[PDB]
């Protein structure tokens, strides 16, 4: 029982200082990716203050599994190089009840982790795409030069602008047409007019009263023998706001309660998602006993790099599978769960390596 | 000296360019099962692998500083480790004069790396990325991300996708009148550039008729181009500024100077690119100091998880230091100088307290 | 009992580093192992201790093949071991780096668990530094410490592994003394050390390995003045 | 010449491990240093050689202030050194070895050079072995290509760390006639080691140091004598 606490104390200290590590890591690896979006102008950067409060939930959910892995091999590591456990197994401790001692401290990590996976990261994950969503669109129309006009992605939206203005005033003029015709194979894919109006009358979170008094339509299909021209109003350029889009989706949203009974494939593989991470903490706890040991030579900070790997292809295969799965191509039967038997097999073909040899031996 | 300076000079090679094989390996694996993601139709896995591959010395380059930190101090902590450095320093060989030792083998590194990533990165990179384009698409007037949009007192010109070979695909030209009054749509397939002209090819221009004739469609074979617009001007907008020559950069840091637009990415990019001596003479003097110092007798799986971990530190720091000098207003030359001279600083300390 | 080797082998990358070495302790004995560094010395103790398998023969102890046996299934079988680093509990206080061991065994009971560590305490002459964490003792104490942890298990044999190395010429007369209090309590003890002057003092009997082969045996004057230890070990000056 | 330490002291964590110790050692004369592990010997030890600097001391060859030169620095003026463990250069012939230290010295041309090249294999007896790969070299060869390395700087003290340790009884022979061979040049040895019984025999002058202080020294007659170290060190019954 003393060896027991005296094990669970050295793995959880060590688990802790790895997984403040790999936080602020990642932390910084994800702030240099949204600092660009901010230099581009179009999120304000005094949000992203919250955007990564409402985040890290979700960081420390693939984050804790690998800070036990790693804990457990330094700390093993350390109590393996000092000798400390050549003479605790030769009082008498089997592998196996070494694997029992560690594995209630790996209990703890994996209750934590199906909270933060289960009633933790949907909600804050649904904060974050809801603020962002809210006020953080006012920066979605931005204007630089009248030489660098609005050429929207839609296909629709293309027009032309003189000198602009901070009071969005003196950017009026508009040459809007949906202009998709190529060769002039169609009359009613331009909306061409002749307009010096189109003053920024913003109502909602960018969308625009933009109505020109000034416009002569155009719709005669160029190339041809008929010629259409009339007067044309305007063409309402409602901005709505796709950075949510881009970066989540809203099944990462969906509480937990909405996907106990669902049909729809994706409802269903999300759930089974996020059941597999507190069976991540016990498949890399069970992989990590067997690779703690080593030599003096070695050290402990020889097998990390190649356990960081490891769990990183784990994740990808997890992954792929939901993504593959959720698409109907896999039955939803097999699951994720044959990723898992996979790793649990390739971990029990670890820890039964020198019995089975001992055994072969005869 | 010279037998020793061999020892450690070919040490210390071989070493780098392990670390760096490695390195560039593992990149290449990340980046292909990224680029998997993407497969849909015409963008085969052999055209994925076909990018994979081509973009390989633009990630060489990028990740030579960090391969060269690893791989000093995993050759340096061989020697140290077996305890013949101390033979060295006690033979009557200074500090400093193994420091050159070390340094002689990379002044090479630091010239190939130069060479390589002005003269044969930017043409692997554009050719990857253009093949890419093409595989993925671009066939309509407006269809491929690599496009652009330019404008004269009347001239339109929308490109759909440009090529490395001086050639444009998809050019769109279009007039409109004083009165806004609408004059041209015509459509172009491809062109040839010879003298100042653009030698339009597959010329489906649409000329509008303002007083009450419909536009007609003239299917001319080629047709010169009076345009200021230059292949390589073109050529230089698409690509991405970590990904040009350093003459290309200066090029177009002078070209958007004249026009009057403020430059201060190009010149981050300019600067990061030409710089890249100084910050791996800084990078491997404190790697230097790092083996003299506190690594000294551990193990090398402490030395290569010690130099990933700083590595990791430094390149955040470094592509966190980017986006904040365009963000905030502070010269970017600090935003390149700052965290290597942290880094000499430190390893100087470390080695003067010996 | 009778620890018994008989007819060990192994090879490492193709060359034979031992062959058919057979050793014998009895229960009360002390019996020292040498041999020159690059022969099969430290090679046959570990295939005795456990952390390397023979490639031929066996390894019982009393009628009970644990040869195949991992090191607990040998420490349950009544061998013991104590490393030459130190490998004392460190963030642990005196009183439990025994008390860790005595809470494995079957046979105590909550008062015997007790009775025996105030048994094992008083006899070592540690009971003033029961208190103090295992990482602050003194080069001294550690070892006392270590010998009553690796007692508190009850062991049948110990094999200590390098006792004299790196030791004061003042304190290899505490180790002297602790190993005639093991011999005293009845626990047969196996002995290789460098040091082959104190290491021939207090042994009993003595093994020579060299070339991989048991060139000689017996006690120490007859291990003194054989012709071919004195030839290729110790040297034709050596006393 | 005459490598004289005066007033010596140091202090790791505040407390004053050494202090006041004071050494001499002429050239043409073997010296000892000795003591209990916790002592300040090796600490003194590495002090003089100049890895550990000191916060006092008037290190000085033949009146030389080298207190504040760095290792090579001191080792320019003539102090060698040679680590206990390996230190020869893996990747490399022994023909090399020796040649790579010699290119640093100044005072030769390519033929001064190669003859002092030649002299040094013919001197130690390994003209035999001049190609194989140091790393591919026996215990026995090893440390006399390291000692011929370490000489082919033109030393004027050689300060020797642990030369007995680990070697095996029919092995000190060797050490104790390359001892004897570098003593006959004229460079003053200052061998010190774990091992007492022939660092006392070699040497022929002993500074035995016990918490930080020069508590006797002289002829090894004269110092097994002596009762402090036989109360603090060497025990009540040593020889
Ligand atoms: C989801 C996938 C994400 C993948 C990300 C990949 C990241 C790779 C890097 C992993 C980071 C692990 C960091 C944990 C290191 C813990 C080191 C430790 O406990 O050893 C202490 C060691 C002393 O060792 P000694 O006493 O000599 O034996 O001393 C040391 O070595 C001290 C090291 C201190 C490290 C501090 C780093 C600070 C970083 C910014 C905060
Ligand atoms: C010493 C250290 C040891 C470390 C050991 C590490 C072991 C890690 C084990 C796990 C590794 C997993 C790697 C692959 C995971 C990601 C797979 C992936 O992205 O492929 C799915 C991809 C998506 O295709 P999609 O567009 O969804 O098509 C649907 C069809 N209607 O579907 C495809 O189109 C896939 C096409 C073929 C995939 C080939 C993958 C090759 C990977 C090579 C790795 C080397
Ligand atoms: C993040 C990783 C930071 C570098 C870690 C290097 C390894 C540190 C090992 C420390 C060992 C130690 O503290 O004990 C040795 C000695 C006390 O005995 O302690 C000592 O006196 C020596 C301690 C040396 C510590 C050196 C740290 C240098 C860090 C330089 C910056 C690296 C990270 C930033 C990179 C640039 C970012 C812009």
């Amino acid at each position: 029982m003393i060896v027991f606490r005296y094990l669970s104390r050295e793995v959880l200290v060590t688990m802790s200082a790895v997984s403040a590590v790999l936080l602020v890591i990642i932390m910084s690896g994800r702030f240099i990716k949204y600092l660009a979006q901010a230099a581009q102008g179009l999120l304000d950067p005094g949000s992203l203050f919250l955007i990564m409060a409402f985040r890290i939930p979700g960081f420390l959910q693939l984050i804790l599994p690998l800070g036990l892995f790693l804990g457990i091999l330094l700390a093993y590591g350390r109590l393996y190089l000092e000798s400390e456990m050549t003479v605790l197994s030769a009082t008498g401790m089997s592998q196996k009840r070494l694997l029992g001692y560690t594995m209630a401290p790996a209990l703890l990590v994996a209750i934590l982790v199906a909270w933060l996976s289960l009633f933790l990261a949907p909600q804050g994950i649904n904060q974050f795409a809801l603020l962002l969503n809210k006020q953080d669109t006012l920066t979605e129309f931005d204007t630089l030069v009248p030489g660098r006009f609005q050429a929207m992605r839609d296909g629709t939206r293309v027009t032309y602008t003189e000198e602009l203005s901070k009071d969005r005033g003196e950017l009026a003029g508009i040459f809007i047409s949906q202009k998709d015709l190529n060769s002039s194979n169609q009359e009613r894919g331009i909306s061409i007019l002749v307009a010096e109006k189109g003053t920024q009358n913003i109502q909602a979170d960018g969308s625009r009263y933009l109505i020109l008094h000034n416009g002569y339509r155009y719709d005669g299909n160029p190339g041809q023998a008929n010629y259409r021209a009339i007067q044309y109003d305007t063409y309402g350029v409602m901005l709505p706001k796709p950075e949510a889009s881009s970066e989540v989706s809203e099944r990462d949203a969906v509480p937990t309660a909405d996907l106990f009974g669902s049909d729809n494939p994706r409802y269903q593989a999300e759930l089974q998602w996020r059941l597999s991470t507190p069976l991540l903490v016990f498949v890399v706890t069970l992989l990590a006993v067997p690779l703690s040991r080593v030599n003096p030579r070695q050290g402990r900070f020889l097998k990390l790099l190649p356990a960081i790997l490891l769990y990183m292809g784990y994740l990808a295969l997890l992954i792929a599978v939901r993504g593959q799965l959720d698409k109907g191509k896999i039955p939803m039967a097999i699951g994720l769960w044959w990723v898992h038997g996979l790793f649990l097999a390739i971990g029990l073909l670890l820890f039964y390596w020198e019995p089975l040899r001992l055994k072969l031996a005869s | 000296m010279v037998k020793l300076d061999r020892y450690i000079g070919v040490t210390v090679f071989v070493a780098i360019l392990a670390v760096l094989g490695v390195i560039l390996g593992l990149a290449l694996l990340f980046a292909f099962i990224d680029e998997l993601n993407d497969i849909s139709a015409s963008y085969g896995i052999g055209d994925a692998l076909r990018f994979i591959f081509l973009t390989a010395p633009r990630r060489a380059y990028d990740m030579l500083p960090m391969a060269a930190l690893i791989g000093c101090l995993v050759g340096l902590g061989t020697l140290a480790s077996n305890s013949e450095l101390t033979i060295m320093r006690a033979a009557g060989v200074s500090l400093s004069r193994i420091v050159w030792a070390v340094m002689k083998p990379m002044l090479v590194l630091m010239l190939a790396g130069i060479l390589v990533g002005e003269y044969v990165a930017p043409w692997t990179e554009n050719i990857a990325q253009s093949g890419r384009a093409l595989a993925q698409g671009g066939g309509d007037s407006q269809s491929s991300k690599r496009g652009l949009w330019h404008r004269q007192g009347r001239e339109y010109i929308h490109i759909n996708a440009v090529q490395p070979n001086g050639v444009l695909y998809g050019v769109t030209r279009y007039r409109f009148d004083e009165q806004r009054g609408l004059e041209s749509a015509s459509f172009a397939k491809r062109a040839r550039f010879e003298t100042d002209h653009w030698q339009l090819e597959e010329v489906t221009t649409t000329l509008l008729h303002p007083r009450e004739k419909r536009s007609e469609v003239v299917k001319l074979p080629t047709e010169r181009w009076d345009a200021q617009l230059s292949p390589q001007l073109l050529n230089t907008v698409v690509m991405e500024p970590e990904a040009l020559s350093i003459s290309g950069l200066w090029q177009y840091i002078h070209y958007l100077a004249d026009q009057g637009l403020n430059n201060n990415r190009y010149w981050l990019a300019f600067w990061t690119k030409v710089l890249q001596p100084l910050v791996t003479a800084a990078l491997v003097l404190m790697a230097i100091s790092f083996i003299f110092g506190p690594l000294r007798s551990v193990t090398l799986g402490q030395r290569i998880f010690t130099g990933v971990l700083v590595g990791f530190v430094f390149r955040i720091a470094q592509d966190l230091l980017g986006p904040s000098s365009l963000v905030f207003d502070f010269p970017p030359l600090l935003a390149v100088v700052i965290p290597a001279s942290i880094c000499a600083l430190a390893g100087v300390w470390l080695l003067r307290r010996a | 009992a009778t620890l018994k080797a008989q007819h060990l082998a192994k090879s490492y990358k193709g060359r034979q580093v031992v062959r058919d070495v057979s050793m014998s302790i009895d229960s009360g004995q002390i019996v020292g192992l040498l041999g020159p560094n690059g022969a099969g010395k430290t090679t046959c103790f570990y295939m005795i201790v456990g952390l390397v398998q023979a490639d031929q023969g066996v390894v019982r102890i009393d009628e009970q093949n644990v040869t195949h046996l991992p090191m607990h299934g040998r420490a349950r079988a009544g061998i013991g071991y104590l490393p030459q680093e130190a490998s004392i509990f460190r963030k642990l206080s005196v009183s439990d780096n025994i008390m860790a061991i005595l809470e494995t065994r079957s046979d105590l009971d909550r008062n015997g668990r007790k009775e025996a560590l105030e048994g094992l305490l008083q006899e070592f002459h540690i009971h003033h530094i029961r208190d103090n964490l295992g990482m602050s003792l003194s080069g001294g104490e550690r070892r006392r410490v270590e010998i009553a942890r690796a007692l508190a298990s009850a062991p049948k044999f110990i094999l200590l592994d390098e006792p004299f190395a790196g030791v004061d010429p003042i304190s290899v007369g505490d180790i002297k003394q602790i190993i005639h209090h093991l011999k005293a309590k009845g626990i047969g003890i196996l002995i290789t050390d460098h040091n082959v002057r104190e290491t021939l003092d207090i042994c009993e009997t003595a093994y020579i390995v060299n070339d991989g082969q048991l060139i000689a045996e017996g006690d120490a004057e007859s291990i003194l003045a054989n012709d071919l230890v004195k030839e290729v070990y110790l040297g034709h000056e050596f006393r």
